[PDB]
């Protein structure tokens, strides 16, 4: 199977 | 180099207990050693752990998508990943190659310190006792504690300071998640 | 039970960046940035499971714009250096022309930057030596480890030496027969 990456998050500007 | 260094860092951590019957989500981010913001499945919201992290908090809250992203990250992250490695990492059992050999505390005096070393397994718990003619010696042992070799291996020494004498037979047991009964090797004076 | 965690970071102004899983303490895998290649710690493991390389490379880039973010919000407090300790242990008990690998335990650290080299007799050797990438710590410090195999001899000895920008000199770790 794949693992699959939890996306990061853009921070508040 | 003299040159100020600035650190990000993003940890994204599933915890389970027995199994994926229980699983808990956390996606933390920290400022060099700092976590400032964290999703806690537990809690189903961004919280700002320290000040710098309340824009974060309060802008990720606002994204009702990225929330519901993050609620179903225990099933479809967590429990996920779990399942693709499962074979290779739950289920990696190694065996403890066992060696007892004698060693000095001080050079130049005699032997008295029995090194159990127990090498090469998988995983960490394990449970190392000595033995002096089928007597549990608790006094003297020192070891190492648990050494993580880096390599999906660990080891540990596990010493007894003793004076051996003849006909003294010691015996080092090892227990651990690998072996179906307690292993032993035995070393004699 | 167990915990799984996919670690990242980036670091100015180096430029370096880094992602990697780890199962209770070890490494699964890493993307090698440059390559764009999932790296599977044991061999192994690649032949039993996967990874898109392309979407640790999207969460660097991310992570490498919040860094710039954060890094304003702290008003450029930059990070203190905190030196590594250091031990060389063998993997398996030491026997006279037995092969054996020393290791080199590099902890407690950060920034994630160092400089290992691996001293025979008071030379450096790169024949054989082989090294993780920087490990993630509960602490959010970092560890990391340096491998060389060596054929133990009562005429060699070995040091590790560390480099690293919270220590006043380099820090030497001795082994011997
Ligand atoms: C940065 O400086 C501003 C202005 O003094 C202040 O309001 C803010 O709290 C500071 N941030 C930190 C993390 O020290
Ligand atoms: C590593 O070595 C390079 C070249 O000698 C140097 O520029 C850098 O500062 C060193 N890094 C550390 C952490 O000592």
């Amino acid at each position: 199977g794949g693992y699959r990456a939890r996306p990061a998050k853009a921070a508040a500007t | 180099d003299t040159r100020p260094r600035f650190l990000e860092q993003v940890k994204h951590e599933c915890h389970f207990f027995n199994g994926t019957e229980r699983v808990r989500f956390l996606d933390r981010y920290f400022y060099h050693q700092e976590e400032y913001v964290r999703f806690d499945s537990d809690v189903g919201e961004y919280r700002a752990v320290t000040e710098l992290g309340r824009p974060d908090a309060e802008y990720w809250n606002s994204q009702k998508d990225l929330l519901e992203q993050k609620r179903a990250a225990v099933d479809t992250y967590c429990r996920h990943n779990y399942g693709v490695g499962e074979s290779f990492t739950v289920q990696r059992r190694v065996y403890p190659e066992v060696t007892v050999y004698p060693a000095k505390t001080q050079p130049l005096q005699h032997h008295n310190l029995l090194v159990c070393s127990v090498n090469g397994f998988y995983p960490g718990s394990i449970e190392v006792r000595w033995f002096r003619n089928g007597q549990e010696e608790k006094t003297g042992v020192v070891s190492t504690g648990l050494i993580q070799n880096g390599d999906w291996t660990f080891q540990t020494l596990v010493m007894l300071e003793t004076v051996p004498r003849s006909g003294e037979v010691y015996t080092c047991q090892v227990e651990h998640p690998s072996l179906t009964s307690p292993l032993t090797v035995e070393w004699r004076a | 039970e167990h915990v799984i965690i996919q670690a990242e970071f980036y670091l100015n102004p180096d430029q370096s960046g880094e992602f990697m899983f780890d199962f209770d303490g070890d490494e699964i895998f890493h993307v090698d940035m440059a390559k764009k290649e999932t790296v599977w710690r044991l061999e192994e493991f690649g032949r039993f499971a996967s990874f898109e390389a392309q979407g640790a490379l999207a969460n660097i880039a991310v992570d490498k714009a919040n860094l710039e973010i954060m890094t304003k919000r702290s008003n450029y407090t930059p990070i203190t250096n905190v030196p590594p300790e250091v031990t060389v242990l063998t993997n398996s008990p030491v026997e006279l022309r037995e092969p054996n690998v020393l290791i080199c335990f590099i902890d407690k650290f950060t920034p994630p930057v160092v400089n290992v080299t691996w001293l025979r007799n008071g030379k450096p050797v790169t024949t054989g030596v082989s090294e993780t990438v920087f490990l993630p710590r509960e602490d959010h410090l970092f560890r990391k480890f340096h491998y060389l195999p060596f054929l133990p001899s009562t005429e060699d000895v070995y040091d590790c030496r560390v480099e690293h920008w919270g220590l006043d000199e380099p820090l030497l770790k001795h082994w011997e027969f």
